[PDB]
RNA sequence: GUAAAGCGCACGCAGGCGGUUUGUUAAGUCAGAUGUGAAAUCCCCGGGCUCAACCUGGGAACUGCAUCUGAUACUGGCAAGCUUGAGUCUCGUAGAGGGGGGUAGAAUUCCAGGUGUAGCGGUGAAAUGCGUAGAGAUCUGGAGGAAUACCGGUGGCGAAGGCGGCCCCCUGGACGAAGACUGACGCUCAGGUGCGAAAGCGUGGGGAGCAAACAGGAUUAGAUACCCUGGUAGUCCACGCCGUAAACGAUGUCGACUUGGAGGUUGUGCCGGCGUGGCUUCCGGAGCUAACGCGUUAAGUCGACCGCCUGGGGAGUAC
């Protein structure tokens, strides 16, 4: 990660400066053609800073929880996480994920309850109308919940995509004490950003690059 | 107002030069000016009491400066007031 | 208009504070300056210079700490609708010494120990914490 | 702001307050000293009554006042400055700002006449009313008063109240760009003074439309109303008085400071873009707020000065 690739990816794209949060203006550079250019000569020790700090967190027996629902990011945030053994949630933030884990573990408890049952074959014995329900709570719950089934418990560190979007599992993650990494927009807010990466958050390329960095950076973390 | 004669002409007369637009005399004047002629236009419009709030914004101008002029330098004061022929 | 300097430079230091910025700039006087040195050399601001020759400007730069600003409280009291003077023994302390009370003595500006130690009084002009 | 509470608005004397530099003074202020600040009392330390209360020896204290001698940062006085506040000048700009005079077109009403004939008008439905003595409708000509469609706009101007066709005369303020000038001339303001919607009052005019009062027709249990048909003060003019309104942003004036976004309007600089001023609408951040909300036009953070409040009623009444 080193500039010239974050200026192939458009990472320093950011939102017309009309949608701009003040508090970004640190790491703004211009306003081109009315739009917001980030200034990429602090996205790398600040983003070099948090490939570092999540490497000394997984490489420890870390859980990172990977978190980007905006459609241009659900399947490119799944497979970094795939690749890592981590965690994801790319499918809307359930309120109460992290908060309200009690709860919501009784629900992966449902999936496994209900998954186990899609193999041992359960479903060759109904009227065809509550096998083809209880489908329809297994295809639901592996939507939302379907990377979470395995965390078995609150996690290390958030590794979430665009602050503004996901503002409901960050303060969650804050109320409860886990490190935020994010990378936050012009449009955003960093306060309860612990990592901020000021970059763009909804070009494919920059959000691949980003995953594909923190990807790399966790699986030499518990490689070593 | 006055027309850019009548102020020139006030100017050189009580400035110390022509361009000594600023000097307390020089307002005095210029302010003694426009009151004594607006005295014409109050006259025949009695009612024009929107136009008189600027006349006697003029009267406190000119009292608050001749004050200062006063207590500034007693001479120069005396010597305007007799040249506009004002009281005090 | 304005009628207490002192009151706006120190309003100048806390709403500078409060918005999270580096410097703040105002018109200087030689009264500024020495409130200015005695902040600087309490630890209250970095550090404080004066630029221009006819309209002398005075910028303080001010600290902040952990995310916190430094001067957590600046708040003027001898003002000119009321003046406020103390002799000696009766020398404010602020925050139970932890603060300062800076003092215009007949020796110059200093804080209420300083003066406490050089036994004298003087007009109180603000409590800083 | 909405709980009680910002004068309707302004000018302004007394008063309070006062940008910046140097010198001087030493009044305030500060330091020390001297005199005084009765004793008792209070307080601290001891001492006496078996203890205590009581009594009592020394201290502290009596925060004050005066005088003398020092200090000079701040405030004040005085002297000289300075230009950043305040003001003058030059050139332009927008504006329902004000006063006076003239004038235009639309419409209502009335009057005279032509055509024409049985209705019109009105309501929820009616009726009163108007109409064969010819209404209503329609055309022509005339008189008179009042108001200015469209433009027109969370547009503009004004201290507030307010201000709207067009033209002229007289006149106030605001703003912008370059400079030049004066050199703190400033801010606020009890009392005072001035302005101050509508209604009302006096005198003299005017009177189309509208309309308190009043009359009739309805409605209704009643209907001193709401609805209808009429209709006088008044509404209009001149001059004088009155001095009050939910005169409201229910938010006093002046200055400084403190993240943003979208507009309106009015200047100006440079090359439809980028700046830079004035006024203004909406949203919103910190902060503030009981909350609602306010939020660079603050109800945020501060300073100067003024006005005002102190449970509800009695009462903004009585005298
Ligand atoms: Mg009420
Ligand atoms: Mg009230
Ligand atoms: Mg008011
Ligand atoms: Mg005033
Ligand atoms: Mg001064
Ligand atoms: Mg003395
Ligand atoms: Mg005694
Ligand atoms: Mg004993
Ligand atoms: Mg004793
Ligand atoms: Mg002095
Ligand atoms: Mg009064
Ligand atoms: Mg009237
Ligand atoms: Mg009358
Ligand atoms: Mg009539
Ligand atoms: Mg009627
Ligand atoms: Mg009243
Ligand atoms: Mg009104
Ligand atoms: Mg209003
Ligand atoms: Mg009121
Ligand atoms: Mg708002
Ligand atoms: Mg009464």
């Amino acid at each position: 990660v080193s500039m010239r690739d974050m200026l192939k990816a458009g990472v320093h794209f950011g939102h017309q400066t009309r949608y701009w949060n003040p508090k970004m203006k640190p790491f703004i550079f211009g306003a081109r053609n009315k739009v917001h250019i980030i200034n990429l000569e602090k996205t790398v020790p600040m983003f070099n800073e948090a490939l570092a700090e999540l490497n000394k967190i997984a490489s420890r027996k870390g859980k990172i929880l990977f978190v980007g629902t905006k459609r241009a990011a659900s399947e490119a945030v799944k497979d970094a996480a795939l690749s890592c053994d981590q965690f994801f949630v790319n499918h809307r933030w359930l309120g109460g994920m992290l908060t309200n884990w009690k709860t919501v573990r009784q629900s992966i408890k449902r999936l496994k309850d209900l998954e186990t049952q899609s193999q041992d074959g359960t479903f060759d014995k109904l009227t065809k109308k509550e096998a083809l329900m209880r489908t329809r709570e297994l295809e639901k719950l592996e939507n939302s919940l379907g990377g979470i089934k395995d965390m078995g418990g609150l996690p290390d560190a958030l590794f979430v995509i665009d602050a503004d979007h996901e503002h409901i599992a960050i303060k969650e993650a804050n109320n409860l004490g886990i490190p935020v990494f994010a990378i936050v927009d012009t449009n955003s807010d960093p306060d309860g950003v612990d990592f901020v990466i000021p970059g763009n958050d909804d070009a494919i390329r920059a959000v691949t690059l980003y995953l594909g960095a923190v990807a790399a950076t966790v699986r030499e973390g518990r490689s070593q | 107002s006055l027309s850019t004669e009548a102020t020139a002409k006030i100017v050189s007369e009580f400035g110390r030069d022509a361009n000594d637009t600023g000097s307390t005399e020089v307002q005095v004047a210029l302010l003694t000016a426009q009151i004594n002629h607006l005295q014409g236009h109050f006259a025949e419009h009695k009612k024009d009491h929107h136009s008189r709030r600027g006349l006697l914004r003029m009267v406190s101008q000119r009292r608050k400066l001749l004050d200062y002029l006063k207590r500034k330098d007693v001479a120069r004061y005396t010597q305007l007031i007799e040249r506009l022929g004002l009281r005090r | 208009s304005m009628q207490d300097p002192i009151a706006d430079m120190l309003t100048r230091i806390r709403n500078g504070q409060a918005a999270n910025k580096a410097a703040v700039t105002m018109p200087s006087s030689k009264l500024k300056v020495a409130i200015a040195n005695v902040l600087k050399e309490e630890g209250f601001i970095e550090d404080f210079k004066v630029e221009g020759d006819t309209k002398p400007e005075l910028e303080l730069t001010l600290k902040y700490f952990q995310g916190k600003a430094v001067v957590e409280s600046i708040q003027r009291v001898s003002r000119p609708g009321l003046r406020i003077y103390k002799r000696k023994d009766e020398l404010p302390k602020v925050m139970a010494g932890l603060g300062i009370a800076v003092v215009s003595t007949s020796k110059g500006v200093m804080t209420d120990r300083a003066a406490r130690q050089a036994g004298l009084g003087g007009e109180i002009i603000c409590y800083v914490a």
